């Protein structure tokens, strides 16, 4: 994309602990700081398309001078060969621009696509969001741990065995604006500086140049 | 069980008591000490707080709480006999209280 | 059969069996007798 806010990048990092004051080095599935992985500007129709990935971010443009045309991004996490037993997530959101999103981690019986209800679901909950000057987010399934990351809150769950490669991540084409869209597929590892709270307020990845590693 | 952590628990917990040592196991880190209301506020990921690498709030039930270690689990004896010892307590400051 | 997923909430004593007091007294153990399992596989049996 063009318009990818990397200062919005900062909300999303977590240490391991509460750390105050303090560098740390982290690792994991991160989004990729490369403009050409944010799949941002089609108008083909094609917006919804697919992943082979271990994560997605989502990153709401800005919501300062539409109005009401907020982001859709209806995601389907697949375990890229499906049976009855596996696990899915759908986290959907329409047009708003009131705050009411929906998780819903099931597990459901067809692959062809979200119905009324499901049985076995894990979790099933609103998490109502506000928007901000600018909203960033991501899930993430990192070998079968499980982080929905909306800030400020977060949520982890260790499952045994999912499998989860299939995206099909997909918001409203041609709408009032373009929510970008960034499928991380290796691990990084990044340099974060914590505040007097424990909120990250800078950061480097460590293989974007010479400087970045030393 | 599918998932490691999910936690389903009888009877929610309830507010700690302020101003009394304990030895603490709050989210897999067991520590002493007491514990006092604050009005600081850190990060909703963390519910502990590392200053440099000792522990030095918690948050329950959405209050956050000051760890300050206990002074008084430690004391050496000026023994004499039976009836006749001091005690000496080397890392309490009692100025005050 | 129709399943129940258990996850951040707060069960319930012996609401899992009928009230009358003779029929379940097989999954009784001792003072502390509240335990739906039997064979436990791989994980340490009681539930306390
Ligand atoms: C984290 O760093 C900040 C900034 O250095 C600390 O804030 C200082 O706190 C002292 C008290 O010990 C004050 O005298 C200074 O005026 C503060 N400076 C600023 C810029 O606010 C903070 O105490 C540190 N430690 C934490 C949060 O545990
Ligand atoms: C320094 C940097 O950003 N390099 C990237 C490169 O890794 C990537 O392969 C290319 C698009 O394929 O875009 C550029
Ligand atoms: C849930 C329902 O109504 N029907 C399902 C069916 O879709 C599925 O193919 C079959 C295989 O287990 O189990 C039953
Ligand atoms: C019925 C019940 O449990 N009520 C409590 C309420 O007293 C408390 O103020 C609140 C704070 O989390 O949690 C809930
Ligand atoms: C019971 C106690 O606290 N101390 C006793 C002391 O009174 C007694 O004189 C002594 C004799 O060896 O044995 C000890
Ligand atoms: C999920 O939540 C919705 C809204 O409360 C409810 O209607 C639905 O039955 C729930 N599904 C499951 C499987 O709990
Ligand atoms: C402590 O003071 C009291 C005062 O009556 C008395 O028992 C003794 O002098 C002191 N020492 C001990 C061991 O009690």
């Amino acid at each position: 994309c063009e318009s990818v806010d990397f200062n919005l990048f900062n909300t999303i990092f977590s240490t391991h602990r509460g750390l105050s004051n303090t560098t740390s080095v982290i690792t994991g599935a991160y989004p990729s700081t490369n403009k050409s992985d944010w799949s941002c500007n089609t108008r083909t129709g094609h917006l919804s398309g697919s992943g082979f990935g271990i994560g997605l971010y989502v990153q709401t443009p800005r919501e300062q001078y539409d109005g009401s045309g907020a982001g859709g991004y209806t995601i389907a996490v697949s375990p890229i060969h499906v049976t009855n037993l596996t696990w899915e997530l759908w986290i959907h959101r329409k047009w708003g621009v009131n705050s009411v999103v929906t998780v819903r981690l099931c597990r459901w019986w067809q692959f062809m696509s979200g119905p009324t209800n499901a049985f076995e679901c894990l979790i099933n909950g609103s998490y109502p969001t506000h928007r901000n000057t600018g909203y960033m987010f991501g899930v993430t399934w990192y070998n079968d741990l499980v982080r929905i990351v909306f800030p400020p809150t977060v949520l982890e769950m260790q499952l045994d065995g999912l499998q989860w490669e299939r995206v099909q991540f997909n918001s409203p084409v041609n709408a009032g604006h373009a929510t970008r869209f960034n499928v991380v597929k290796d691990i990084s590892t990044v340099l974060v500086e914590t505040n007097s709270g424990g909120s990250v307020f800078r950061y480097s990845y460590c293989a974007d140049g010479f400087v970045n590693g030393l | 069980f599918v998932s490691t952590g999910a936690f389903v628990c009888e009877s929610n917990p309830e507010a700690p008591k302020t101003g009394v040592c304990v030895t603490y196991t709050v989210e897999k880190v067991t520590f002493q000490g007491v514990l006092y209301e604050s009005n600081f506020t850190f990060a909703q990921y963390y519910n502990l707080l590392y200053v440099g690498s000792q522990l030095r709030y918690v948050r329950i039930l959405g209050k956050v709480y000051e760890v300050s270690s206990c002074f008084e689990a430690s004391y050496d004896v000026l023994y004499r006999n039976n009836q006749s010892f001091g005690l000496l307590y080397r890392s309490f400051d009692c100025n005050q209280l | 059969f129709k399943r129940a997923v258990f996850s951040n909430c707060i069960v319930n004593y012996t609401t899992w069996v009928n009230p009358d007091q003779r029929d379940f007294q097989h999954l009784i153990l001792s003072n502390g007798k509240f335990n739906p399992f039997t064979e436990c596989n791989g994980l340490n049996r009681i539930v306390d």
